[PDB]
């Protein structure tokens, strides 16, 4: 009856070479439990910055311990070792693991397996890692190696897609119009990229 | 007009400047009275800014550039709020000259402990973009 | 830029199109051989389009044939093309209106959109060529069923009812709609308003059919009472009324033209002689099927064989009203079924519609 | 309830006053039992309606001496119905047009036989009706109505067509009644023999 | 017990009537 | 008025309880259109207590409110209240119950009332069936061709 | 017209007493024993018929169907049924 | 012009100043207490303070202290003492105030539109002597 899962404190986030951006001279912020998470909802470190000139701000998502848990991007929220969907690593590699759905559960699972990871090493992404090294089997025709910097684009400018965006060119967001919203490969939930289950891009 | 801090005779070359003071204080009045919305948020605070940037150039201009102002008035303007000090102190620096606000070079205002980016010189922009500040809408007051 | 803002406004109306005056095209066959309306003749269906009543002895199948689906929500009005079955029209309840070939096509024939509101009822008129549509928005909009176009409106000042047209082939644009305010119209898609107004009906009408064409029709009110009017005449002389049922959300004749089905709140099928001596036969009733405060469609097959009627649940019941009793149950899909049209072309085929946004054909 | 003028004390160590619902009675402090009495004494708008019957009583009253008082016209002034229960404002009750210029004395009281009627002179004139619930300390009627004229007539809330007008306030807890303010001749015998029938 | 079992019943009635409405 | 009037009736005085139950038939007989049916069977529910007076005028009285009452709000749920009401007295009382059931179907088309009184036939509780017979032999009385 | 007046919002009745006419507690009710429901201060605070041509000499026919004398005698003449709803008019011809 | 705006917590601009505003509670006490030490004194007219204020307008501080001499502060309000023996022995007819000055329905009034633009009234302020109090 006193049970909850312990807050992600902790430095160092684990994050893509696309995300990471392209600068080797960093400008850093870091809010201590600014947010949650977005997927088992402990409050964790936020991590904001800007890796370049054309920007969106890009910050993280989820937690430290949930990315422990998947080897995705706090960010991206895709897999750090090949730029690919974990839903692609894992129909690639082992789909075993999986995650409970219900709330209460996956916060006791959550608080299970962080209680695990802090009585581990601390750097490593849990149990798959003997049965991950088996790569470069086709998955690597298609993961990407450049970072990837249109994605870190920034975000649409809606005003000028009502085209009112007075601002021009002094608005920060994206004046180019908008993608296709019947297209299903723009609905991306982030829960379903997180757990694996229909995500469009994999 | 503005209420009168001194209750006492302002002195002789007053009656010239106050009109200039007169609208320059409607200008305030009609800053005060704009509607907030449509523009952004940010952006209806910066007339408040310019213009009162403005006012202390005027007397500025008054004091130090033509000297067509006496000292004891131009405290008496300072006494009576019409004229920043400080905004003047700092005009007075060698590398600020066209200082919008005092907001704009405070350190601590910033995340990274930094100025604005309209007080960076023109020459060392690197970034391209229509330049204009949060704190007071100037466009490269280096 | 105007072209990016018209690019950015199509991919805004394409957004609005898949939440669901803009109507939409169904296929891409149109007018098929030299040029012909979608609703008018298909001339691909079984049996014969131009076969009479009566074309066998009607027995009860359980099977599907088409599936359809299409329309989001649940189709509030599923009807037929004028004099065979070529086509089928289901008003969906997104503001939409789908018509398909109504002989196991998968693609729809015709697309219709442009209302605000839920296309509560839909009707064609007496060449087949107009669809009147009636919604929630008080308004019914006539349009072209092989183009889509609306080609008029006409408002009132209650809700809309379900509006039908005459029997009578000299009066084809007139309508006989209902009203929320205890009105029955007959307004005249020429003149634009309402012809003629009838304010003897009390309270919201329900259903409007033809008991006989050009003599008198026969409206039912959100009461349990049944009015024959003559068109454009000022008195009624023939009323229907107990004080058992409780509305009458349903009222149609059937294809012998010996009696009416009248499908009461009371859990019974009122059979009303289709005759001048208009009583309703306490004893030939159906209480096998259920009807509490659900509007559905107690129709009858070819002959006056058997009697169809339908259920909240979904499960449909069809009676030999020939043996006056249930014969047979349908209890297919997991949707709420309301109307159900027998087939004129084959007797062993059926029409209906259900609440999941698909329509089956039996 | 048979205690209650005794309790009931404007002047207390400490206590809020709070008007009572529905009515022009002011509470200091929370006695319930006090409350729940004058509650279901003053039930179903009773103040209200009690206040509108003596301002259409006095109103018909001046209906039957309309021309003998030299007066075009008597207004029922429509009001909110919470007018008989604000203390803070107060409009006219009952406007008179007279048919004349009537040659109108200083506000005085009542009481006030001795008086001359050469002050001013004016047509429009205005009564305004209050009802106050008063208590053992604060049982006069007098005072209180001469300083509700006075802070009435000079308050720019309290509308009031003409300078010259009455106040008629009384305590309906003592039985109690006065009036104070101008006068017009022939007005102050009748205006008295009018409200004691009344009170009667 | 038996009237549970009714009531859970009529809860699944009403379930399957709320599916297919 | 009648929630006023209403806990007067829980009086014990016979006069109070006459004056009180002529003008609650009064008003049952003329103004139905300003108490709720909830009230109107609580004051059934006061009758069925006050049935035990001593005078019969006064349970003439209350069989007549009886009458108005279902003339006004409907004859259902006055006759459940009856018929839980006749087989639980089993007293020297009740038969001014089966005349009040009488004056319920009388004033109330008894073809409603009938299949409930032969359901309640059937009650095995022995009074229950000789209040069925009595209140049939006054309503066939009260109703006549 | 600003007329706030600080009233008394605790109205003390019994709402047990109110809606059913009783009260448990009786001489004991530490609210009030009423039943009415008029406004608080509060609450008041916040508050040829086709043909359409002119009628003369009016007859109507066994089938409601109201028209004139001789608009009765030519319907009398034409049909056994009226306009109305071809109801049975049998030929009234009548006033 | 923040005051001007944010009128009662409306907009959705302001939005996220929800939270902003809703952490204020622990800070009123000491602004009241700021704020209360501080009235401008009946031979003064206006007092201008200096004012710690937040960025979103959720609170401002009077951030000074005040600070008098005794005797100058004693001798004030000893003159104070003899001017308001002369009002009540001089005026005739002293009027008491009405308590609430405004009513319910009254809204806080700006300052811009009705007490900036206009001038003061006087103050207590006994004639010195020139020659006595020189
Ligand atoms: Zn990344
Ligand atoms: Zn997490
Ligand atoms: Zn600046
Ligand atoms: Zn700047
Ligand atoms: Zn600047
Ligand atoms: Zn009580």
């Amino acid at each position: 009856t006193y049970n909850r899962q312990n807050w992600e404190d902790a430095d160092f986030p684990i994050l893509c070479q696309t995300c990471l951006g392209e600068n080797p001279y960093i400008r850093m912020t870091k809010e201590k439990y600014g947010k949650e998470c977005k997927i088992c909802a402990r409050p964790f470190t936020v991590f904001r910055w800007c890796p370049g000139v054309r920007m969106r701000f890009k910050k993280t998502e989820v937690c430290q311990t949930c990315s422990k848990l998947k080897n995705v991007c706090q960010t991206c929220l895709l897999d750090l070792e090949y730029g690919l969907p974990i839903q692609v690593r894992d129909a690639g590699l082992s789909f075993k693991d999986d995650m409970p759905k219900s709330d209460v559960n996956k916060e006791y699972y959550t608080q299970n397996m962080e209680r695990e990871i802090s009585n581990s090493d601390g750097t490593r992404p849990v149990g798959m890692l003997g049965k991950a090294t088996s790569t470069s089997d086709m998955l690597l025709k298609l993961a990407r190696t450049t970072p990837y910097y249109k994605r870190n684009r920034p975000h649409i400018c809606s005003f000028w897609v009502k085209g009112e965006c007075k601002r021009g060119e002094e608005c920060p967001y994206r004046h180019e119009k908008p993608t296709d919203p019947d297209d299903p490969l723009a609905d991306q939930n982030i829960k379903d990229r997180y757990y694996g289950i229909n995500d469009p891009v994999a | 007009p503005k209420v009168k801090r001194s209750r006492k005779a302002p002195p002789d070359g007053w009656e010239l400047i106050e009109p200039t003071l007169d609208e320059l204080d409607q200008k305030m009045r009609e800053a005060e009275t704009e509607p907030h919305e449509g523009k952004r948020k940010v952006e209806s605070l910066w007339p408040i800014f310019r213009i009162h940037h403005q006012k202390t150039r005027y007397i500025f201009d008054l004091f130090y550039k033509r000297k067509a102002i006496s000292r004891e008035l131009y405290e008496y303007c300072i006494k009576e709020g019409y004229a920043d000090k400080n905004l003047i102190a700092k005009w007075k620096k060698q590398g600020y000259e066209n200082l919008c606000c005092l907001r704009c070079i405070q350190t601590r205002d910033t995340n990274f402990g930094t100025n604005c980016i309209c007080r960076v010189p023109k020459s060392k922009l690197e970034v391209g973009r229509i330049i204009e500040c949060t704190h007071c809408g100037c466009r490269g007051c280096s | 830029s105007e072209e990016e803002q018209k690019e950015l406004d199509e991919i805004t109306a394409k957004r609005q199109k898949k939440g669901k005056e803009k109507t939409i095209l169904h296929v891409k066959e149109m007018y098929d051989y030299q040029g012909r309306s979608y609703l008018h003749i298909p001339q691909d269906v079984g049996v014969n389009l131009r076969s009479t009543m009566p074309p066998e002895k009607c027995y009860l199948p359980k099977k599907q044939i088409h599936v359809w689906s299409g329309h989001t929500k649940g189709v509030s009005a599923v009807r037929l093309f004028p004099l065979s079955g070529h086509l089928l029209l289901s008003c969906s309840m997104d503001c939409k209106i789908k018509l398909w070939e109504v002989y196991g096509e998968r693609r729809c024939l015709r697309t219709f959109i442009g209302h605000s509101k839920a296309v509560r009822d839909i009707c064609f008129n007496t060449a087949g060529t107009q669809f009147l549509s009636a919604a929630y928005d008080r308004y019914l909009k006539l349009w072209d069923t092989e183009t889509g176009q609306c080609i008029s409106r006409f408002t009132n000042r209650k809700v809309p009812y379900c509006v039908k047209f005459n029997p009578d082939e000299d009066k084809q644009n007139l309508f006989v709609a209902g009203m929320s305010d205890k009105k029955i119209v007959q307004w005249d898609i020429r003149s634009g308003e309402i012809v003629q107004e009838y304010d003897r009906h009390l309270g919201a009408v329900n259903t409007i059919v033809f008991v006989d064409e050009n003599r008198r029709f026969v409206s039912t009110s959100d009461d349990k009472s049944l009015r024959v009017w003559e068109w454009d005449i000022p008195v009624d002389f023939k009323y229907i009324a107990e004080p058992s049922m409780h509305s009458m959300p349903a009222v149609t004749l059937s294809p012998n033209g010996k009696w009416l089905a009248c499908q009461s709140m009371d859990n019974q099928i009122l059979i009303f002689g289709a005759q001048n001596r208009f009583r309703l036969n306490k004893k030939k009733i159906f209480k096998g099927h259920m009807v509490a405060g659900y509007a559905c469609q107690v129709d009858f097959s070819p002959d006056m064989s058997y009697v169809i009627s339908g259920d909240g649940n979904g499960k449909l019941n069809i009676w030999d009203w020939k043996t006056t009793k249930l014969y047979s149950r349908f209890k297919a899909h997991d949707k709420v079924c309301i109307g159900a049209v027998w087939h004129p072309h084959e007797t062993s085929k059926v029409i209906t519609c259900g609440w999941d946004g698909l329509i089956k054909l039996w | 309830l048979w205690w209650s003028p005794t309790i009931n004390r404007a002047n207390v160590y400490v206590g809020f006053q709070v008007q009572l619902d529905l009515t022009g009675i002011f509470m200091h402090g929370k006695i319930p039992t006090l409350k729940i009495s004058l509650i279901q004494i003053f039930r179903a708008h009773l103040w209200q309606k009690i206040h509108e019957s003596i301002v259409m009583d006095l109103c018909q009253v001046f209906d039957q001496e309309l021309d003998a008082l030299e007066i075009e016209t008597v207004q029922k002034e429509t009001i909110h119905p919470r007018k008989s229960y604000k203390m803070n404002s107060s409009c006219a009750d009952i406007l008179l047009f007279a048919s004349y210029k009537w040659n109108v004395s200083r506000p005085s009281l009542l009481a006030d036989s001795k008086d001359v009627m050469d002050s001013t002179t004016t047509q429009k004139y205005w009564i305004d009706i209050q009802l106050r619930w008063g208590d053992y300390d604060s049982h006069d009627i007098e005072r209180y109505a001469r300083a509700k004229f006075l802070d009435y007539t000079t308050d720019n809330m309290s509308i009031y067509p003409s300078p010259t007008g009455v106040l008629i306030a009384i305590d309906l807890a003592y039985n109690l009644h006065s009036a104070y303010g101008n006068w017009f001749p022939g007005s102050k015998p009748l205006i008295q023999q009018a409200m004691a029938k009344i009170m009667k | 017990k038996a009237r549970e079992k009714q009531l859970e019943e009529a809860r699944r009635l009403a379930a399957l009537q709320k599916r297919r409405e | 008025l009648l929630p006023r009037l209403t806990p007067i009736l829980k009086n014990r005085h016979e006069k109070v309880q006459e004056n009180c139950i002529d003008l609650v038939g009064r008003i049952a007989d003329r103004g139905a259109e300003y108490v709720s049916a909830r009230e109107w069977m609580r004051i059934c529910f006061e009758l069925l207590e006050l049935l035990k007076a001593h005078k019969k005028a006064i349970r003439r009285a209350t069989v007549n409110t009886f009458g108005y009452i279902a003339k006004a709000i409907g004859p259902h749920d006055v006759l459940a209240t009856l018929l839980n009401n006749l087989k639980v007295q089993e007293r020297q009382n009740r038969v001014c119950t089966t005349v009040a059931i009488a004056i319920v179907a009388e004033t109330c088309s008894p073809f409603t009332v009938l299949p409930a009184l032969m359901n309640e036939y059937r009650v095995p509780e022995l009074n229950v069936q000789n209040g069925v017979l009595k209140s049939l032999s006054f309503l066939f009385e009260y109703i006549g061709e | 017209l600003r007329a706030t007046v600080r009233w008394d919002y605790q109205p003390d009745i019994c709402k047990d007493y109110k809606e059913t006419g009783f009260c448990g507690f009786g001489d004991s009710c530490k609210f009030l024993h009423d039943r009415s429901d008029y406004k608080h201060g509060w609450q008041i605070e916040r508050e040829c018929f086709i043909c359409r041509q002119s009628f003369q000499n009016p007859v109507v026919t066994k089938c409601r169907h109201y028209f004139c004398e001789s608009c009765a005698l030519q319907h009398f003449r034409t049909t056994p049924r009226c306009y109305v709803c071809d109801q049975q008019t049998n030929g009234v011809f009548n006033p | 012009k923040i005051i001007r705006d944010h009128g009662d917590m409306t907009n959705r601009k302001f939005r996220h100043d929800k939270r902003v505003y809703l952490g204020a509670l622990k800070y009123m006490p000491h602004a009241v207490l700021k704020l209360l030490e501080n009235m401008p004194m009946p031979w003064e007219q206006i007092r201008d303070v200096p004012v710690l204020y937040h960025i979103t307008g959720a609170i401002s501080f009077v951030n000074e202290i005040p600070w008098v001499i005794e005797p100058v502060y004693i001798s004030q309000w000893g003159s104070m003492w003899i001017m308001m023996r002369r009002e009540k022995r001089d005026r005739r007819h002293f009027k008491r105030m009405r308590f609430p000055p405004f009513d319910d329905e009254e809204p806080p009034l700006d300052y811009a539109d009705n007490i900036l633009d206009v001038e003061p009234l006087e103050a207590i302020q006994l004639e010195l002597d020139p020659e006595e109090d020189a």
